[PDB]
């Protein structure tokens, strides 16, 4: 049973999403990458059809527009169970104490 | 039933009471393991211990119940845990976590994720994104304010952020690669998120690609494969480090790509196993 | 620790992912938002009772991280009453759904405008002989030292001209007084003092360039410990005093406000010139007679109006501190 799972491969045009339709799902965050700016709405086309409506995603054109506070939100806060601590410094506390 | 967290709360008082040295060396790990964010040795574990036996002249503690102390202390207060890391020559020839005797650790909450808290937290990270670089201006002196933050905000550094979201599609682009990626390619494919691949320090975190991809590596996030060749050259490929394989779980990345494309829970079905096919052997399970 | 326990994680989890410093109103939405599923609809409860809540888990985890050397202190701001209520459009909770300022409350509809202390994780361990390594090398570390010294230094001035800046607190304090009183008068005191002056002169620095100490700098802004305002000076956030409150208060004598266990930065300092005693050579409240923005309101408009400081008037009073 694993043995057949572990030894497929990817990259060969899979069914619902392949890499190049994860990288654009992922540039899907477009909320602020021009709907907020330029107010211009995602041009609707109305399991293969499913990615039909990733290909205009490929009009990133820069890099500021994007938002990536909010997949820096998504990593560390969902997955990889971070613990974030601050950080406090220690030298500036610490005292000579002669 | 009740009765059950006070009487932990006074266990562990009494533990870390009877071994003072347990509230120094959890305050040293603690700092350590994010002063840069990277892997702690057990031969550094050792020498600390050592060190603060003699400092403290007491009886040195075995290692077993000091590791078993300090992850009991951090799982009452911080909820921290240190699991223990796979030797990363297993790959190169369910697991338990070896801790007692695991040669690496690194800090680890073991509190579970909630289904939409996540959400809220996303949610008051991302708001205030519109407004710090409305523009594509950005804070510091370059304006006559830096407040954008207000006087708190989730929003942490901004720093820290980007270098997040841009380690999360990283290992997105990796981990359906064929959980391989050569560097000429991985670089090509991130030029499509506009980041300067001529050599220019990006705008946010205000470090070269190659310089943020050294970085990456010696936080063993991911291990650069150095496979020499004369006819293709110095072809480097990269690798998931095992910091990722025991710090983003099966479940957490299944969860995190349903996300990111925004499918709804009903059609979750075929995609546990989609994942696991794509993935491939990146995991040493 | 099926299920109590776990609010106190995410609560400290909360709390100590901000930077170490975070709103009290904020606290109760996540805690709201975390009860949300501990006992279903979570519907039956009250604003005193959900602070009250929230106070016995902060003193749990307080009492808790105490012995581990670790306390999450709770440190009133400069700054009190809708003043930091507001903060940029009041609380957060257009062409796209991004814009909710005012939607997505806990509730169907819930408001907790009140917000006078904020939350701030710090260690009481003052030698702290174990936490030496830190990302800032020794180098950047006595550039914060130096530059410390430079921000309470420039609180002592002589005389300022009548240029009232139109900045965050000065307008608090104009609507204290015009509340206390409507006159509307020249009460408004010319003297100023500050201690938050960026004016290039940190830059003067030697042993970092000018580019070095301009990241150093705004990476230390962005960890939330040096503030800029509006005009374009620096100065030290709530978090730096909350951290250092005795090193400040130990290695410099720096007057402590009408609370006899807190120190305060900014606000209102008369001085004038009948300081306590005479120190060693600095007057104006050199020792004490210094008050936050709350402290201020509260002091005014109870009994004692008059500065107790040998007696004074309101209108040799309300010096603007910044």
């Amino acid at each position: 049973a694993q043995i057949s799972v572990r030894n497929l491969k990817f990259d060969d045009s899979r069914s619902m999403v392949n890499l190049e339709n994860i990288v654009n799902s992922l540039k899907r965050y477009m909320l602020k990458e021009h709907f907020k700016l330029n107010n211009i709405a995602e041009n609707r086309n109305d399991t293969s059809m499913r990615h039909s409506y990733l290909q205009q995603f490929s009009h990133y054109n820069e890099f500021s527009q994007f938002n990536w506070f909010r997949i820096g939100a998504l990593y560390n806060t969902i997955s990889k169970n971070a613990p974030i601590t601050d950080h406090l410094m220690g030298p500036l506390s610490i005292e000579k104490k002669p | 039933d009740s009765d059950v967290d006070l009487t932990e709360d006074l266990a562990v008082a009494k533990i870390v009471k009877e071994n003072p040295v347990a509230r120094k060396m959890v305050r040293y790990i603690l700092s350590r393991g994010e002063s840069q964010n990277s892997i702690i040795t057990r031969n550094k574990l050792q020498s600390v211990i050592h060190e603060a036996a003699r400092e403290e002249n007491i009886a040195k503690p075995s290692f077993s119940k000091m590791f078993m102390d300090i992850n009991a202390i951090l799982y009452n207060v911080y909820g921290f845990e240190l699991q223990g890391l796979p030797s990363k020559n297993n790959m190169n020839a369910m697991p338990e976590p070896l801790g007692h005797r695991a040669q690496k650790f690194i800090l680890l909450n073991n509190v579970p994720h909630s289904k939409n808290f996540d959400d809220f937290k996303i949610l008051q990270s991302a708001h205030t994104y519109e407004e710090l670089i409305v523009t594509g201006e950005y804070i510091g002196d370059d304006i006559a304010s830096g407040t954008s933050n207000t006087l708190e905000s989730k929003l942490s550094t901004d720093r820290d952020l980007v270098y997040k979201g841009v380690l999360s599609v990283i290992l997105c682009i990796v981990f359906f690669s064929k959980n391989n990626i050569l560097h000429q390619e991985l670089i090509k494919f991130l030029e499509t998120f506009g980041i300067p691949s001529d050599g220019s320090k990006i705008a946010i975190l205000n470090i070269t690609i190659e310089d943020l991809i050294k970085s990456l590596e010696k936080r063993e996030y991911i291990v650069r494969l150095e496979e020499k060749s004369d006819t293709d050259g110095e072809v480097i490929s990269y690798r998931i480090g095992r910091r990722t394989q025991a710090e983003l779980g099966l479940e957490s990345l299944e969860k995190l790509v349903q996300e990111i494309m925004g499918l709804e829970k009903e059609q979750t079905k075929s995609l546990h196993d989609d994942i696991i096919k794509s993935i491939g052997d990146s995991y040493s399970i | 620790p099926v299920t109590g326990d776990a609010t106190a994680k995410y609560l400290l989890q909360y709390i100590l992912s901000a930077r170490g410093i975070c709103h009290e109103n904020a606290l109760i939405l996540a805690l709201m938002r975390l009860e949300t599923d501990a006992s279903t609809l979570n519907t039956e409860w009250s604003i005193q009772q959900w602070v009250d809540k929230l106070n016995d888990y902060i003193n749990a985890i307080n009492v808790k991280l105490n012995l581990l050397g670790y306390k999450i202190i709770r440190i009133n701001h400069g700054i009190g009453r809708n003043a930091v209520t507001l903060k940029a459009k009041q609380n957060f909770e257009n062409t796209a759904i991004r814009a909710h300022n005012n939607d997505y409350a806990v509730l169907q509809s819930i408001v907790l405008p009140e917000s006078n202390r904020f939350f701030v994780y710090v260690n009481l361990a003052s030698t702290e002989e174990t936490k030496l390594a830190t990302r800032f090398n020794q180098n950047e570390i006595e550039f914060m030292k130096w530059a410390i010294e430079q921000f309470m230094i420039s609180g002592e001035t002589i005389v300022e001209g009548p240029a009232l800046e139109t900045s965050i607190i000065v307008k608090e304090v104009n609507r204290i007084l015009v509340a206390a009183t409507g006159d509307s008068n020249l009460a408004k005191w010319r003297k100023f003092s500050t201690f938050t002056v960026g004016s290039t002169n940190l830059f003067q620095f030697q042993e970092l360039t000018a580019t070095d100490i301009e990241d150093l700098l705004l990476r230390l802004c962005e960890l939330k410990w040096f503030y800029r305002t509006q005009e374009g000076k620096f100065g030290i956030d709530l978090r730096c005093i909350a951290e250092l409150e005795e090193y400040l208060t130990s290695m410099y004598n720096l007057n402590t406000c009408q609370n006899c266990h807190k120190l305060a930065i900014q606000g209102v300092r008369c001085g004038n010139e009948s300081c306590r005693e005479e120190n060693e050579e600095t007057g104006e409240n050199s020792l004490s007679q210094i008050w936050h923005v709350d402290c201020f309101k509260h002091y005014i408009t109870h009994v004692s109006k008059n500065c107790d400081r040998c007696g004074s008037s309101l209108i040799t009073e309300g010096v603007y501190v910044i």
